[PDB]
């Protein structure tokens, strides 16, 4: 065997706010599973995605401050031959990011 | 007056502080203020 392989990705998400203003942008995924139980029976959910949450603020030179709340997610899948690529297994990864810049 | 009828109330949407008291404390928390608000530097840590 020899083999190459290369792999580019650019996402941008893009959010319009006012100043001193909580602003939200998300793009999801939910995953639902039947926990068969008797009493407290119910459907529990997991969720991935790319989310932004900012407050912007602008300073006396005129710089913008924010507040960034940044989270990327994607489902990361195992072998798809074997028998857990059926149950509710997905594999999901995330990063989190939390701080202030202006 | 005292230093126990003084009120601070946050108000978020214009960013500042709202100070009700006599016309010597108000002066009086002003200057507190003015010593607490510092630009800040940036740290990236690798």
């Amino acid at each position: 065997l020899e083999e190459k392989k290369q792999a580019t990705v650019v996402s941008r998400p893009v959010l319009l706010t006012q100043e001193n203003v909580p602003a939200i942008f998300d793009n999801n995924r939910t995953f639902y599973t039947k926990l068969i139980g008797e009493r407290n029976v119910a459907l529990e959910h997991v969720t991935y995605g790319t989310m932004i949450r900012v407050l912007p603020r602008f300073s006396a030179d005129g710089q913008i401050e924010m507040s960034l709340d940044i989270e990327d997610g994607n489902d990361k899948t195992p072998q798809s031959d074997t028998t857990t690529s059926v149950d509710a297994l997905p594999e999901v990864g995330r990063t989190l990011i939390s701080t202030i810049a202006r | 007056a005292a230093a126990g009828n003084i009120k601070i109330v946050a108000y978020p949407d214009t960013n500042s502080l709202l100070v009700k008291g006599t016309a010597e404390q108000v002066h009086f928390i002003e200057m507190l203020v003015k010593a607490l608000d510092v630009a800040k530097r940036h740290v990236e840590l690798s």
